[PDB]
RNA sequence: CGACUCUUAGCGGUGGAUCACUCGGCUCGUGCGUCGAUGAAGAACGCAGCUAGCUGCGAGAAUUAAUGUGAAUUGCAGGUUGAUCAUCGACACUUCGAACGCACUUGCGGCCCCGGGUUCCUCCCGGGGCUACGCCUGUCUGAGCGUCGCU
RNA sequence: CCCAUACCCGGCCGUCGCUGGCAGUCGGCAGAGCGAGAAAGAGAGUGGCGCGGACGCUACGCCGCGACGAGUAGGAGGGCCGCUGCGGUGAGCCUUGAAGCCUAGGGCGCGGGCCCGGGUGGAGCCGCCGCAGGUGCAGAUCUUGGUGGUAGUAGCAAAUAUUCAAACGAGAACUUUGAAGGCCGAAGUGGAGAAGGGUUCCAUGUGAACAGCAGUUGAACAUGGGUCAGUCGGUCCUGAGAGAUGGGCGAGCGCCGUUCCGAAGGGACGGG
RNA sequence: AGCCGGGCGUGGAAUGCGAGUGCCUAGUGGGCCACUUUUGGUAAGCAGAACUGGCGCUGCGGGAUGAACCGAACGCCGGGU
RNA sequence: CUAACACGUGCGCGAGUCGGGGGCUCGCACGAAAGCCGCCGUGGCGCAAUGAAGGUGAAGGCCGGCGUCGCCGGCCGAGGUGGGAUCCCGAGGCCUUCCAGUCCGCCGAGGGCGCACCACCGGCCCGUCUCGCCCGCCGCGCCGG
RNA sequence: CGCGACCUCAGAUCAGACGUGGCGACCCGCUGAAUUUAAGCAUAUUAGUCAGCGGAGGAAAAGAAACUAACCAGGAUUCCCUCAGUAACGGCGAGUGAACAGGGAAGAGCCCAGCGCCGAAUCCCCGCCCCGCGGCGGGGCGCGGGAAAUGUGGCGUACGGAAGACCCACUCCCCGGCGCCGCUCGUGGGGGGCCCAAGUCCUUCUGAUCGAGGCCCAGCCCGUGGACGGUGUGAGGCCGGUAGCGGCCCCCGGCGCGCCGGGCCCGGGUCUUCCCGGAGUCGGGUUGCUUGGGAAUGCAGCCCAAAGCGGGUGGUAAACUCCAUCUAAGGCUAAAUACCGGCACGAGACCGAUAGUCAACAAGUACCGUAAGGGAAAGUUGAAAAGAACUUUGAAGAGAGAGUUCAAGAGGGCGUGAAACCGUUAAGAGGUAAACGGGUGGGGUCCGCGCAGUCCGCCCGGAGGAUUCAACCCGGCGGCGGCCGGCCGUGCCGGCGGUCUCGGCGGAUCUUUCCCGCUCCCGGGGGCGGGGG
């Protein structure tokens, strides 16, 4: 709010006597706005309580290692069919969700070629879902240039821009990303992990140079390696149903003893 | 009033500090503008180094840093004279020159002389008149391979 | 999606410009499409409406197959009046009912020298655009 | 039973809440970054066929010229060699106002040049151009028992 | 013999404790147990037909036993309580009717609240996972706006006074005319000005609002008109005083000073 | 006196009960009443202390009424006493 | 709401950690975002304390070489007592025709190694006090240890 | 006395110029408080802040050391990070509080006086001629005037400079006019104007469609265009637009090229000789203010008042003594930096008519005050006025019919239309004010769309009807397991291993077999930097 909103007037309290509520009042004059109560959050007009200041802490900083960890987690979760489907993406016809196409699509120039490629790869159902989801936003966001809302569609990861961006630019819901400049804000829309992604061959090749393997550090980054696993074998069903642990167990008491 | 236990603090907010507050909401725009100006000047000076004139080797003047080596303000007149460079011509051919710096030692002087000789050996000088070259000039064939170089010229290494 | 930084997408700004555009911008705004025959003949899709072109009404209570000559164009009210669309008020006098040009299609144009200059310019620009698109 | 009072509901008043709209604000950023004696900012008074306000304009007064555009403006009348809009480089721009002949009543002048009286012979009437302070360079006219030189 | 929210028995809610139990849903590839007073193997081995069997287990879940439950100031936890906006998601809802509002209708939850039915309404709205806040009112002689009882009440009582007839008009105690009776009583309730007001002046018309009753009337409203100067004043003079220049002071806008530290006359008879 | 090594468990009164330890911390810093003890005062529903319990922070049955007395302290209900 | 501090909690890395300022990324719907710098870690905090300051600056335990060793080697290595969750061992002990005789697993007297942590006793570093002797030399001194 | 110079000082409506005032967000120079904190209060703090005065620009100011340091030394100003809440100041209380170094953004250096040398070699103005003249300039001619020796111009300034001699180099740079060609960062500079894709297709809701369904096998058409706005709800394809190194036209600029005219005669090294600096200023005393600056950081008044191997600084006063570092008392200078005013724009996790600016509207308006000044309330018919013709009662306001509209349950302060409060209708009740908790009872409005009362398996019996079960054959698919191959390992071992090199990355491991360049040494010996192994 403005630094001088509500303080533009000159008002003093009438004080004790006069049988009034002892608050500053607009002084003098033959006007409705005279002796009405100027300052204070409780008055009509006048100042707000604790006016909002422009020097609020708007921005936050996150550790680079934490950002890289989040990116790695999002990338790993994008490869699991259960998580991608639970994100809502329609991929029941997709031949293989770590979808990789050759670098020829990197040179597409017309939107029709991109649409045909999506139809061939059977990802057009997600675009149809986005089209169906296109609706009108609820609330006061309409009168603030946020008139229309729609669902997120698939992501396309490329390596060089050779008209790829122009080709997939107009299709609603498609998000284009360079393989060397991924961001979590678009890799995990919403904070939820598991967005549907389509890779090109060059980007897929460059992935392990970008983030390094378990025994090889990342070549493109100064010194980075994949985060260590807290637990390797996360198959709890096995970990219980294996003979060497079942042997060292007491008999399961499972008879109820009611009052 | 003091609580149970803690640190005594002296916040320096007893003035009208809220009137003099420098918000940094124009930081990205400032960075963009500085960049644009940088590239504009780099294009303006077509084959010349983008960083600017070469600079000299200096030692940091303190017990804390005297083991390190900086980039100085400019070459001094003793070094220019013993390297055979005129003080007026050095500035126009790309050597930063200042007259304030002395030379107490000889190792630094010799190092900077070597630097200036290397710079002379490395630079390519375009004709003063594009049609007719002159004696103190570079031949035509290597002009075709003259390009701007990024970063400081012959960067300082410890 | 708009990428030009010097053109706004703000709703209030656009509405303000639309509702306080001067008359020579109103002429541009109130343009209506040509019929299929005219479009194929002139290789032009839309034309600003003039005083005495005739019209087919496509949408509204008065949609039909009647060719109607425009009587006058009220740019202040963003409206045109057609000599056939009209209604009688209480006293019995008949008044024209406003129709927006966007819901209007020209049957044939009034071929003035400026009109044919505009048509030829539009056709030439469209044809060169298509040739570049080749 | 009737009147009166109380409670609940329907309807009707009173009132203008809520909700939904928004040519308005607030905040951040970007480029530029330009007033005036060739008369500024501000104020006053006037200007439309029908006009009070707001807006625009200045006795050429809701505007002239020029250029672009190309058939309207509109609340009612009236009347393409370019209506209306926009741009704006030509022209014009009343009285106060640093405000400038002197003062602030719009009072009183002075000088020069024109047109009426005259037929310049002077008045009188009208019109036009000058008439502020400080200061710089130069010009002219001066002052001094100031310093001198010839008689 | 009577009865408390005390005590005993029972049901239900919740809290705490047992840091209790359950991955054993081990099935024609199987054999259905680990409640039973006694620390520990239904231990493994070598020699003398009909194809069949409920529920479970959002493990942040489900299940079993006991004990307990007051509360201001204050502390903590959970809210599938509520409001507004943002990122996701509901192939969500909606002109075959959204938001909002009303209801003697049907219900849910201990509660915050919520879900349906009916009516009005006419264009947007909500559920879930996160994010953010100008996020919940009974009070503050709280702020703004609106409305009551009081109440058809107080009151429309300072300066003697009105009556008759007619006209106009829907309409007359209040207008107009005529008659009568009164008052002001020349230091006036008369006739003219200054200051101030600024069209209130005049004619015609209207009766919505105003003139604290009413009005055919008005200083109200609406259309139009109206101020004529050599001699009447301003304009000129100076008074008490105000105020430039010269000068002085002053960081400075400026101030002092009015003849005081000034080369202060731009005029004239006449003669050349 | 301190060190080492070795041997002795009938855990050496009753009763009851898990215990120890560390951070951070709000509110409070006007009190009042009663049996008993007690100081000043003629005395007071006065002023001032000690111990314990209450009221304040607390509802319920009784004392007709009631901040403190007697009984008894509280989740929502049925039966009994 | 901003800043500071303290403590508790969640996450990443870890004797390190952190680009906040700057720069590179065809600047620009989102994007004023995001990515990268590593010879951009300057720098901050931490890794060392103490003293006013000049300054100094964090173990030692056993054998052979001259116990009434001067003093070189061989070594071994960052204390000791008590209490200590867990782990190791284990006298004995866990069944069925008998009998010989095993395997595997559970029990368990006593006995070990003892985490963190607490208490206590020693040891080391800096300031200061008392006592006393010895050693080193480029300059043998109001020197240094 | 007169005449004539010069000096000093006047007068002009003399010729030609210049200043005033405004805005004031940012900047510079002064002046400059008290609220407040200290739990009182006077020093302190607020604060060199508010208020007051003056002066500018597009930025201002500062600025090329009379500097920092004490190191193996750095090197104008400005800005950011850090130094650092530190050194320090402080009734040493409350509180206040820098700088150097280091990393960056940017980066640019120069000119006088003096000392001297050149015949004042200099400058301004009037008249005529030639060029273009809307930023009054260039060339020539004037026995034209003036300034200036009480000092204009060239050389020249602390980084030294000048002159002479000897060697070496030895000329295209700038300006005033004129024309030409091309280019203009991301896209070719800027500005303006005019244009450039695709459904109103077939049915169906509606008052109106932008809604719903469909449009084959080219899954309607475009798409480098699916931002937004308008149009009778809700629109990629109706219209404006949007995207596009898209098109056309006009104007201005900047960069290069050429022509004419004008100025310019210019440099480097060695040797010899000369020369070189800013005064009522520094500095000292005192007083007052200021600063973190403390036996005085800075500024100012007064008094005293300099020197030239001098002077200033070296953060504790003083004397002696060596070192270090600059050269004061004259001047100019862009960039990085600041910007709540102005012009023109873009955006938003902001507000949504008691909110957001006081002001969404004829708002600094109405209105109040003598004045300084104070200062509101106020948005919404409807898609379209289609804004209710006409009849009738009344003097009229105001009604009843009629009509428009999807709707007057939208009738000109008209979207929605709450509560308080009021009128009327219906029901019920009424002498302890009303209202309230617990427990029932009675009467009501509505609801169950109640009113012969559940369904579900497995059988038993009876009446039926099917292209009918089991078992086999054929084909396909899946699950599980054991032979042939394949893949992976956050596993190990080996090889003569690897595009030329016989792979890359790294190493505070080496390299009198290494090589290259540089410096020292009289083609030779040693060291340093890089390359190689
Ligand atoms: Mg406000
Ligand atoms: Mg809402
Ligand atoms: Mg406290
Ligand atoms: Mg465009
Ligand atoms: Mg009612
Ligand atoms: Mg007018
Ligand atoms: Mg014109
Ligand atoms: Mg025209
Ligand atoms: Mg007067
Ligand atoms: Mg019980
Ligand atoms: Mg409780
Ligand atoms: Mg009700
Ligand atoms: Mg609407
Ligand atoms: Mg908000
Ligand atoms: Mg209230
Ligand atoms: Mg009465
Ligand atoms: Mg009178
Ligand atoms: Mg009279
Ligand atoms: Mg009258
Ligand atoms: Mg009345
Ligand atoms: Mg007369
Ligand atoms: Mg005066
Ligand atoms: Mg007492
Ligand atoms: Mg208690
Ligand atoms: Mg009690
Ligand atoms: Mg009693
Ligand atoms: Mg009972
Ligand atoms: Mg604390
Ligand atoms: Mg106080
Ligand atoms: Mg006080
Ligand atoms: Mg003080
Ligand atoms: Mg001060
Ligand atoms: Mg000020
Ligand atoms: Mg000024
Ligand atoms: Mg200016
Ligand atoms: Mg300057
Ligand atoms: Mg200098
Ligand atoms: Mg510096
Ligand atoms: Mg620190
Ligand atoms: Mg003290
Ligand atoms: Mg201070
Ligand atoms: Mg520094
Ligand atoms: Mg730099
Ligand atoms: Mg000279
Ligand atoms: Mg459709
Ligand atoms: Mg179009
Ligand atoms: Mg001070
Ligand atoms: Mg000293
Ligand atoms: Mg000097
Ligand atoms: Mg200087
Ligand atoms: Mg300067
Ligand atoms: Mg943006
Ligand atoms: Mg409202
Ligand atoms: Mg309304
Ligand atoms: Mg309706
Ligand atoms: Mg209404
Ligand atoms: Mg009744």
């Amino acid at each position: 709010v403005s630094e001088l909103a509500g303080h533009q007037t000159s008002a003093e309290s009438w004080g004790t006597g006069r049988a009034v509520a002892r608050i500053p009042r607009v002084r003098g004059g033959g006007t409705h706005r005279s002796g009405q109560g100027a300052f204070g959050n409780m008055c009509r007009g006048g100042r707000m309580f604790a006016p909002t200041k422009t020097w609020r802490r708007w921005h936050r900083r996150v550790n680079t290692t934490q950002k890289r960890y989040a990116i790695c987690s999002a990338l790993a979760a994008s490869a699991l069919p259960a998580l991608v489907m639970s994100k809502g993406h329609r991929i029941e016809e997709v031949p293989e969700l770590p979808l990789v196409v050759e670098d020829k699509v990197e040179g597409y120039k017309k939107t029709k070629e991109a649409v045909l490629l999506l139809k061939k790869l059977k990802a057009w159902n997600d675009i149809k879902k986005v089209y169906a989801s296109q609706r009108m936003r609820a609330g006061k966001g309409k009168m603030r240039n946020r008139r229309r809302i729609q669902r997120r569609g698939p992501c396309v990861i490329y390596n060089e821009d050779n008209g790829i961006v122009k080709a997939f630019r107009n299709i609603p819901g498609i998000t284009l990303l360079n393989v060397t400049k991924l961001n979590i804000l678009k890799l995990a829309p919403g904070g939820h992990v598991g967005r549907f992604c389509i890779w090109t061959e060059s980007a897929f090749r460059k992935l392990d140079d970008l983030y390094g393997t378990w025994r090889k550090a990342a070549s493109l980054k100064s010194n980075y390696n994949l985060p260590m696993h807290k637990m390797l074998n996360t198959d709890l069903s096995r970990i219980l149903k294996s003979p060497e642990i079942q042997r060292a167990l007491r008999a399961p008491r499972k008879k109820i003893h009611r009052r | 009033a003091p609580s149970r236990n803690g640190m005594i603090l002296k916040p320096h907010f007893h003035k009208d500090w809220q009137r003099r507050v420098a918000t940094w909401f124009n930081q990205p725009a400032r960075k963009i503008r500085r960049r644009k100006a940088r590239q504009a000047r780099a294009r303006r000076i077509a084959p010349r180094p983008a960083a600017g004139p070469i600079r000299p080797i200096v030692r940091c003047p303190t017990v804390r840093y005297h083991t390190k080596v900086r980039a100085g303000r400019g070459f001094s007149l003793e070094e220019l004279r013993v390297a055979g460079i005129h003080k007026k011509v050095a500035r126009t051919i790309g050597i930063s020159v200042d007259p304030r710096r002395r030379n107490k030692s000889t190792e630094s002087l010799q190092a900077n002389v070597q630097r200036l000789k290397e710079y002379r050996s490395k630079l390519v000088l375009f004709p003063r008149k594009p049609s007719a070259p002159k004696k103190g000039d570079s031949s035509a064939e290597e002009l075709k391979l003259a390009t701007q170089l990024t970063g400081p010229v012959m960067p300082i290494r410890n | 999606m708009k990428f030009n930084p010097f053109v706004t997408s703000d709703r209030s700004k656009n509405r303000k410009r639309h509702f306080n555009a001067p008359s020579h911008i109103r002429r541009k705004i109130m343009s209506s499409p040509l019929s299929k025959e005219l479009r194929q003949k002139y290789n032009v899709r839309s034309m600003p409406i003039r005083k005495d072109d005739e019209v087919q009404v496509v949408r509204g209570h008065y949609k039909g197959q009647q060719i109607g000559k425009v009587v006058q164009v009220y740019r202040k009210k963003y409206v045109i009046y057609i000599e056939r669309v009209q209604r009688e008020k209480a006293n019995g006098t008949t008044v024209h009912v406003g129709i927006h040009p966007s819901k209007v299609v020209i049957t044939r144009l009034k071929l003035d020298k400026d009109r044919k200059k505009i048509l030829e310019r539009k056709a030439k620009s469209r044809q060169v655009g298509k040739e570049k698109g080749k």
